[PDB]
């Protein structure tokens, strides 16, 4: 019933992946040792979504854990999930991707892609009916970047018909540690447009931006930044794994979202957020929820929604709520900013509504924005990678693994035309 | 004698048929495990097997789990069958062409062997009652494939249909005028009488009326299911004036397309008011012509009425009933077509409305359900083709209904029903 494969991919892909699954463990109440200990029945009701039931109700996680490096693995398989996975899905290599997009796709995880994908065959056969494809990268270095949209390919290829979902941290000027991540970024974006259903885009500036002024963390670690992340990866999968008043599956969302097939970049975010110190003096009530959840500070990429238009937004709400309110809140939000949606569409606001919220809230909405303000994401990272194109700066690295500048050339190029069709609707 | 087959399809369906069947067992007072302690009033909507449980003559159909699978754990999981609560695999995901065309083409050969199962139980199958949203992908696509299926099957029978429509405002999907414009076919070609309803208008009911502030769809479906409980009571008890479901239609219905209704209770009232004032025939009836009570978006002074079935039920007699609707036809503001005299169907029965326990609305001794033919209702029409145009002019998602199997000329061939059936509530109104 409606199975999800989920794919994790390079450091960032099985650090963001590895939080996930100690997220949704606490929401369907199973233990570090993948033994049932929650409340409900309806923590069980559905635990097929994620997971494979076995021998000793014992439920091992249905992911798939990539990379050309060994100690992600070690550091995942140590950690304080690290048990749960089953060790036939951890799939590695030895040398790493180098941050080179070309060992992703062309060389390291070529070798390795064979390997893969017979794994993601045996979790695929052993559903009762797959709705779709999760897959957790990201579009700097190599690794996520390079072998994660080489995999793309490959299941896109095999499984044309499922869903592909994607969750794509990606480069931001003003937060980057690498200087090739302008090239790795371009040349896989390529690939995103044409494969996956939708992608969620996230930045870590806009990740750190809502931990210093929203959470009011003093020195927030990967390990916060993984948190918000894996908060709005719970948050869009909600209606096929609790009852609700509205429910919507990935697919439901995709056939509201896209207007265009190739404008399903999303802009997620997540409400309520606070700092610990003021959880005291909120009502979390749905008026509140929504004031927060439109907000540009609370958006989890760089990219301000002042900027652009609407084509269309997801509020996926959790919790005991009314739909008059819900419905209200969600027609004035979009009276009262009529001048950032897109006035072709009639109504741009999709809703959901779970009743069961996150353990320790009373409600919770996950949101999502398709905005034509996302091509200012595409953009920086084309501008970035035009100033060391146009000097060939660094690509004695990628074409040393057999790769052409006409490829570099075709990628830019086609990085240009989804920005341009962002700004046809702006 | 006198069956009904009650089909409810999608989530709007199946949570209106979770309130219905609510209704219902409380009614004729069944338990929820389908016995009775202590006539045959029950058997329009049950049928009786031998140990003495009351089994539902209803079918509920979803192409997902989720909603199925909780009236299968909920107080209701032993009043049902298990092989008349049917789920596929797979969601519609507000697409037309996923429930008509390609997910919905798998279930429909075992929804109908269900429907044909209940239909050789009947005696004297009366009519369907059926049940969807218009905005769903579920909820228009199946009910499309379902009701064209039903009207080869059952040519003769009577296609009673509830639909929760799209609202002037309030809206919860971006695709649910698609998904409404394609339905149009469905009620013109296959349908006999399809009461439109509006979340919009009841969620404003609930506010002025029931003094809650903001009301969840639980609130909704207790009103929707008090209309159908008012619409069936005379084939379930007795009554001083009782209409039969074609009795109905022929006085309903001036012309073969006309059958769109609207629909409106009284009193809708909290039980904080209900003391306060008396609630006579002539006030209830009264309540039935303020726009403020009308269950869909449109105002009925800017148009004309062409019938009116005012359908009363608990402590009323024939004379206050004509008392009451000689000051309907006094009033110069509730305006009347030329070529109906008469105007007004009358029905009457003995059984005052029941209340569920749980519920925002008072205990008592009256109630009526008026459902109105009348030319007002073309404007949430004229709004809902309006939302289309825009959206069809670019294509905006005609992509996804056309990736699963739909001709993209479908669209232009509905909106072109749509002005056809428009058309036709502006010309009858001369
Ligand atoms: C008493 C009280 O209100 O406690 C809250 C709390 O103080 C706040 C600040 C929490 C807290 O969040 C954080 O500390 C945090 C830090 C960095 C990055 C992200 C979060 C909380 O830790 C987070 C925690 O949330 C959960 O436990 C959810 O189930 C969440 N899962 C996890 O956080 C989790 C943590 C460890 C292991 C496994 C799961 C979740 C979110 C989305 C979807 C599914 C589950 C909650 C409500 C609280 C605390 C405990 C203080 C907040 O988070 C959430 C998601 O509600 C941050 O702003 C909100 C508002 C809350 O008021
Ligand atoms: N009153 C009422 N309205 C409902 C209820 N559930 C849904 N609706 C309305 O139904 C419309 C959307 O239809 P869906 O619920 O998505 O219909 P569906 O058939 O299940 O659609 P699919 O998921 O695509 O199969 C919205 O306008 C809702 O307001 C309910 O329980 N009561
Ligand atoms: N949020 C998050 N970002 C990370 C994490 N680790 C690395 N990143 C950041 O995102 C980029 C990810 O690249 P990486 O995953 O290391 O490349 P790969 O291993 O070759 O795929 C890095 O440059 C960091 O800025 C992590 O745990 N969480
Ligand atoms: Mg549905």
């Amino acid at each position: 019933m409606r199975e999800i494969v989920h794919i994790q991919a390079g450091q960032c892909g099985n650090q963001i992946g590895a939080k996930f699954w100690e997220v949704i463990s606490d929401e369907h109440g199973i233990d570090p040792t993948g033994s049932y200990h929650g409340d409900s029945d309806l923590q069980l009701e559905r635990i097929n979504v994620y997971y494979n039931e076995a021998a000793g109700n014992k439920y091992v996680p249905r992911a798939i854990l990539v990379d050309l490096e060994p100690g992600t693995m070690d550091s995942v398989r140590s950690g304080p999930f690290g048990q749960i996975f089953r060790p036939d899905n951890f799939v590695f290599g030895q040398s790493g991707a180098g941050n080179n997009w070309a060992k992703g796709h062309y060389t390291e995880g070529a070798e390795l892609v064979d390997s893969v994908l017979d794994v993601v065959r045996k979790e695929s056969e052993s559903c009762d009916c797959l709705q779709g494809f999760q897959l957790t990268h990201s579009l700097g270095g190599g690794t996520g970047s390079g072998m994660g949209t080489l995999l793309i390919s490959k299941i896109r290829e095999e499984y044309p018909d499922r869903i592909m979902n994607t969750f794509s941290v990606m480069p931001s000027p003003k937060v980057s540690d690498t200087v090739v991540e302008p090239y790795n970024a371009t040349l896989s974006v390529h690939q995103l447009v044409e494969n996956t259903d939708e992608t969620y885009s996230i930045d870590n500036e806009a990740l750190y931006d809502i931990c210093f002024r929203t959470l009011k963390l003093t020195t927030p670690t990967y390990g916060d930044l993984n948190h918000l992340v894996s908060a709005t990866m719970s948050g869009v999968t909600t209606c096929l794994r609790f009852p609700g008043q509205l429910n919507a599956d990935l697919r439901k969302l995709a056939v509201n979202m896209v207007p265009f097939p190739r404008l399903h970049f999303f802009m997620p975010g997540f409400a309520p957020l606070t700092s610990r110190g003021s959880q005291q003096y909120r009502a979390l009530t749905v008026p509140e929820l929504t004031q927060q959840m439109f907000d540009s500070k609370n958006m989890m990429a760089a990219c301000d929604p002042r900027h652009g238009r609407y084509l269309t937004v997801a509020a996926i709400f959790r919790g005991r709520m009314s739909m008059k309110e819900v419905d209200e809140q969600m027609l004035n939000v979009q009276n009262k900013n009529s001048s950032y949606f897109v006035e072709w569409i009639p109504n741009n606001v999709k809703t959901a509504v779970c009743d069961i919220p996150p353990r320790g809230l009373k409600m919770s909405a996950t949101f999502i924005g398709n905005s034509t303000a996302i091509q200012e994401l595409f953009k920086r990272i084309s501008e970035q990678f035009t100033a060391m194109f146009r000097r060939k700066a660094f690509l004695h690295w990628y074409t040393g693994e057999g790769m052409d500048e006409m490829e570099f050339t075709e990628a830019e190029s086609n990085m240009n035309d989804l920005v341009s069709e962002y700004q046809q609707y702006q | 004698m006198r069956e009904c087959i009650s089909i409810h399809v999608g989530q709007a369906g199946v949570q209106i048929g979770n309130a219905c069947w609510e209704l219902y067992c409380l009614e004729h007072g069944i338990q929820p495990d389908g016995q009775m302690p202590s006539d045959d009033s029950f058997n329009t909507f049950f049928s009786e097997t031998g140990a003495g449980k009351h089994v539902p003559r209803a079918v509920f159909v979803d192409l997902e789990p989720t909603v199925i699978d909780e009236v299968r754990t909920g107080t209701y999981r032993q009043l049902f069958h298990p092989e008349q609560l049917i789920t596929g695999k797979e969601d519609a995901a507000n697409n037309y062409a996923r429930g008509h065309y390609t997910i919905g083409k798998e279930i429909i050969d075992l929804v109908l062997d269900r429907i044909r199962k209940l239909a050789d139980q009947c005696t004297g199958l009366q009519g369907f009652l059926v049940f969807h949203s218009f905005g769903g992908g579920t909820g228009s696509g199946f009910t499309s494939l379902l009701m064209e299926r039903l009207s080869v099957d059952y040519g003769k029978k009577s296609k009673l249909e509830f639909s929760i429509y799209p609202a002037p405002q309030v809206s919860t999907a971006v695709v649910e005028p698609y998904n409404s414009i394609l339905t149009t076919h469905t009620t013109l070609e296959h349908s006999d009488c399809a009461f439109m309803v509006d979340n919009e208008a009841i969620y404003d009911i609930c506010r002025r009326n029931l003094d809650i502030e903001r009301p969840t769809y639980t609130n909704l479906n207790r009103l929707i299911s008090q209309i159908v409980s008012s619409i069936t009571a005379s084939l379930r008890f007795d009554g001083a004036l009782n209409v039969d479901l074609t009795e109905f239609q022929t006085n309903l219905v001036p012309y073969p397309r006309i059958h769109f209704p609207l629909a409106t209770y009284a009193p809708v009232i909290s039980a904080e008011k209900a003391y306060h004032e008396q609630l006579s025939v002539a006030e209830i009836t009264n309540a039935c012509f303020e726009p403020a009570n009308q269950m869909v978006k449109c105002d009925p002074r800017h148009g004309k009425y062409m019938a009116c079935c005012l359908l009363y039920r608990g402590d009323v007699v024939p004379k206050d009933v004509n008392a009451a609707i000689a000051t309907i036809k006094t009033k110069r503001s509730i305006q009347f077509v030329d070529w109906c005299p008469t105007g007004f169907k009358v029905g009457i029965n003995y059984q005052p409305p029941t209340v569920v326990p749980g519920g925002d609305l008072a205990k008592v001794q009256r109630a009526v359900c008026m459902l109105s033919n009348t030319t007002a209702i073309a404007e949430a029409w004229a709004r809902l083709d309006h939302k289309f145009d825009l959206m069809y002019a670019k294509r905006a998602f005609v992509h996804w209904y056309v990736g699963e199997g739909m001709e993209e000329g479908e669209f232009s061939e509905a909106r072109e029903d749509m002005a056809a059936l428009e058309k036709d509530y502006e010309e009858v109104g001369v």
